[PDB]
RNA sequence: AAACUUUCAACAACGGAUCUCUUGGUUCUGGCAUCGAUGAAGAACGCAGCGAAAUGCGAUAAGUAAUGUGAAUUGCAGAAUUCCGUGAAUCAUCGAAUCUUUGAACG
RNA sequence: UGAGCCCGGGUCGAACGGCCUCUAGUGCAGAUCUUGGUGGUAGUAGCAAAUACUUCAAUGAGAACUUGAAGGACCGAAGUG
RNA sequence: GAGACCGAUAGCGCACAAGUAGAGUGAUCGAAAGAUGAAAAGCACUUUGAAAAGAGGGUUAAAUAGCACGUGAAAUUGUUGA
């Protein structure tokens, strides 16, 4: 709801970030096998 | 911008509070000019990042120094400057009282300990 | 709902009535651990974390948790 | 391993269903759910007389 | 054959190990022989490679090139050396991995750390030479 | 790779498409339909399909299909309009005439010798 | 507000009348900071900030 | 009272129970078929 | 005669079997004895120039000190190293430090 | 005789076989067998109610269901606010 | 440190960012998924296409190896030939 909480919050913007694509200079280190974000 | 642990180990406290004092200014002056136009000065901040932490380790390092030499001969010590080993250690009888024996006992060594001998063949 | 977050293990598994963590039971001492279900155990089980301090231990007995600095250090 | 193939949750469903009377796997939000268990002839399952 | 108990003849783990080496254990593997006018100079078969070396490849498509070492890539257990490249297809130069083991090296980068390190090398092989000799 | 290796690729032009999203019974009817065909007599074709002025026959793939008269060129009754797949067989064409023109040919000779439908991994 | 008001004072030498606060979504605190009517922010913010 | 449902249609390969059904129930299939007469069979050969 | 149905062949599809490989598993054997209120095991949130995860670390935050080695890291960009040197390194070792919120968890 | 064995042609790229002994998780058409993949049915059944849509211009490679304007309808303050 | 063991439907559920993705209110349940090439040398450039891509041209020993990437059976399908 409106009402929450900073803590929350901050939990709310970590799962934000994990949702994040993969960076194109992953893929293009060597001995990587990294290809779509899972 | 990156100091050298050789160079802050001969200088002393008061000298030490400035360099710190000088890096933390620099830095807090390159951070909000760095928000635009990142680039070289961005190593330069990073560089000066580790250089606050070598100062900060040099000048904790010298204190401790201070203090276990003035806790040189006293009975109790502070926890950080105790040994840390495992609580089990820690808790283990010392040398010195597991090492005692009753007199009674040490009197039967004194007058019958364990010879050196052989057996012809 | 019936179940809500837990503080100790961090799954909603938190009973709002009762209070008690359906899968740690956070407010006893122990931790709710149970010999009939061998996956539970080693879900949470030693090793399926960080090891903080116990992954440093080895070296120091390796090494006879001696105490000091090497000679002729600066 | 002596737990190979054990270390599932497997029931047979009963025998008023058209499929086969062979141990499944319970759940329901994965490929393993509903899949057979526990025999020789099931993948993932225990071998026949297993070597000891 | 193998005889200390501490050796290990598996080949996965000697898999292992080669392809997880740390940099430190990597300059070692990637070593390569010095010439013979070296050798009889300085009495030392091989040493690890470096950037400063000048080296001639010996193994490859490559077939008598030398050059100047530009880059120890230890990250894939190869070097560059210099004017030893192919093109792209645009046309951009990218060097060629060769392999230590595949060159030789001709000149060698001088500097107190090496002459300490042939040194070493020396001493044990006069200690043995004198010791099988008499 | 292509199917007819008969064929020296000095004296044709090819043209490919792969995971073409349309129907693959509908595009088999339409390609037989312009096969060994000129190719300005396939693109009129192709054209007139669009706009329901002639009809492609379904030979194979016309369970419970309609009747038209403009079936009765082609000697069935069962036929139809493929709007989409005369849209994706006329880009390969106009692919094909574009590649016959930086090779050198001549257009105006050019036939359909080999059409060929597969089927791609479904959605 | 306070801590963010001494800063920018001792620091920057920057005299704010007054500081207004609010967190960001992904966890990071913005600060509205209303200069006196003397000083100039535009002045200040290209000479202390580089920004233009 | 017992509905007895065949596993045929949407009955086919059903985990529990079927849509369509009140109270007790129960399947039956052709292999069942096969079952109920070998217990017949043994019932009356030793009856 | 064509079309359609079927059989075979060539090529092309669908699909991933077979052969080959393996920084994995499984079993046996040997040396050794080391978690925690000096705050463990577990949970969470932060930290990289460009990173989501895994990994590492904790506001000194993909790390600090010390020791050894001896010239890198590398996907890109930017700095280096004067190489006749207290000194590169996502190096190894490791005796000194830093170590956010909780969690036996303790105003 | 048979289970099978051998060769030729094509593809492919890194290991394999004959002899004789030893050993076994050693030979499938079925088990409403397990897993995976693929068919006919089949371009078939079917794609519901909420009366209702129409004209020009713009965007765009592409406009019944994207926009502007105009028309024809509707919720009708217990609303389709 | 080893094996008359298994060799990606096998071997531990996990050879891979696996007790992960995902399911359940919860206790718990619980997968699938390895292989281009010696070296990315991962196709410059020209042309058609709105684009995705196609065709020339090129790298390579090989593209009958183009990241839907070693080899590539059968079921099933297209074209051609009878
Ligand atoms: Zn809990």
């Amino acid at each position: 709801p409106s009402h929450k909480t900073f803590r929350i919050k901050q939990k709310l913007a970590k799962a934000q970030k994990q949702n994040r694509p993969i960076p194109q200079w992953i893929r293009l280190r060597t001995g990587n096998t990294i290809r779509y974000n899972a | 911008g990156k100091v050298k642990a050789g160079q802050l180990w001969s200088k002393n406290k008061e000298e030490l509070t400035k360099i710190l004092g000088e890096l933390k200014t620099e830095l807090s002056q390159l951070r909000i000019q760095k928000i635009s136009s990142s680039g070289a000065k961005l190593n330069k901040i990073h560089d000066l990042r580790k250089s606050i932490a070598r100062v900060l380790t040099v000048i904790n390092a010298k204190q401790r120094a201070q203090l276990r030499l003035f806790y040189k001969n006293k009975k109790y010590l502070p926890l950080d400057l105790r040994p840390k080993l495992t609580r089990a250690l820690r808790r283990r009888l010392s040398k010195e009282d597991a090492s005692r024996v009753l007199e009674k006992t040490k009197k039967r060594l004194t007058h019958f300990p364990q010879r050196k001998y052989a057996v012809k063949a | 709902k019936t179940h809500g977050l837990c503080r100790r293990c961090g799954r909603r598994s938190l009973h709002n009535q009762k209070k008690v963590c359906a899968s740690c039971g956070y407010p006893a001492a122990k931790t709710r651990k149970y010999n009939w279900s061998e996956k539970a155990k080693r879900r949470k089980v030693t090793g399926t974390g960080r090891m903080r301090y116990l992954s440093t231990v080895p070296r120091r007995f390796k090494n006879g948790f001696r105490t000091g600095v090497p000679k002729g250090a600066r | 391993s002596e737990k190979a193939g054990h270390q599932t949750s497997a029931e047979s469903w009963g025998t008023g269903r058209a499929v086969a009377r062979i141990p499944r796997v319970s759940g329901g939000g994965t490929h393993r759910a509903g899949q057979g268990a526990f025999g020789n002839m099931c993948r993932s399952g225990r071998m026949f007389a297993p070597t000891k | 054959m193998k005889v200390r108990p501490t050796v290990s003849s598996s080949r996965r783990k000697a898999r292992k190990a080669h392809f997880s080496a740390p940099s430190s254990v990597r300059r070692v593997i990637m070593s390569a022989p010095l010439s013979k006018e070296l050798r009889e100079k300085y009495n030392v078969r091989s040493i690890p490679i470096r950037k400063g070396d000048e080296v001639q490849i010996v193994r490859g498509a490559h077939k008598d090139k030398e050059g100047k070492v530009t880059s120890v890539y230890r990250l894939k257990y190869v070097i560059h050396v210099e004017r030893v490249t192919r093109e792209k297809a645009t046309g951009q130069t990218v060097p060629i991995g060769i392999h230590p083991s595949n060159v030789v090296i001709t000149k060698l980068h001088l500097d107190k750390d090496r002459e300490n390190i042939l040194a070493r090398i020396k001493a044990g092989r006069e200690q043995v030479a004198k010791a099988k000799g008499k | 790779r292509y199917a007819a290796t008969e064929i020296a690729p000095t004296k044709s032009a090819r043209a490919r498409g792969s995971y073409l999203r349309v129907s693959f019974k509908n595009t088999r009817e339409t390609a037989q339909a312009i096969n060994g065909w000129k190719l300005q007599r396939a693109l009129t074709f192709l054209q007139n399909v669009i706009d329901k002025k002639e009809a492609v026959p379904m030979r194979r793939y016309a369970g419970s299909t309609g009747r038209t008269a403009q079936g009765k060129q082609w000697g069935v009754s069962r036929a139809r309009w493929p709007v989409k797949s005369a849209q994706f067989l006329i880009g390969l064409l106009k692919n094909a005439e574009a590649n016959a023109d930086a090779k050198g040919l001549d257009t105006g000779n050019l036939i359909i010798k080999h059409i060929q439908v597969n089927q791609a991994p479904k959605q | 507000k306070a801590q963010i008001k001494q800063a920018l004072k001792k620091l920057y030498d920057i005299d704010t009348v007054k500081i207004n606060t609010l967190i960001r979504p992904d966890g990071t605190k913005k600060a509205f900071a209303r200069l006196t009517p003397d000083v100039d922010a535009l002045d200040i913010a290209a000479t202390k900030l580089g920004l233009v | 009272q017992v509905k007895v449902v065949k596993a045929t249609g949407a009955n086919r390969g059903i985990k529990g129970r079927p849509k369509g059904v009140k109270g007790r129930y129960k399947m039956v299939d052709g292999r069942m078929k096969k079952e109920m007469r070998a217990l017949k069979r043994l019932a009356k050969k030793k009856r």
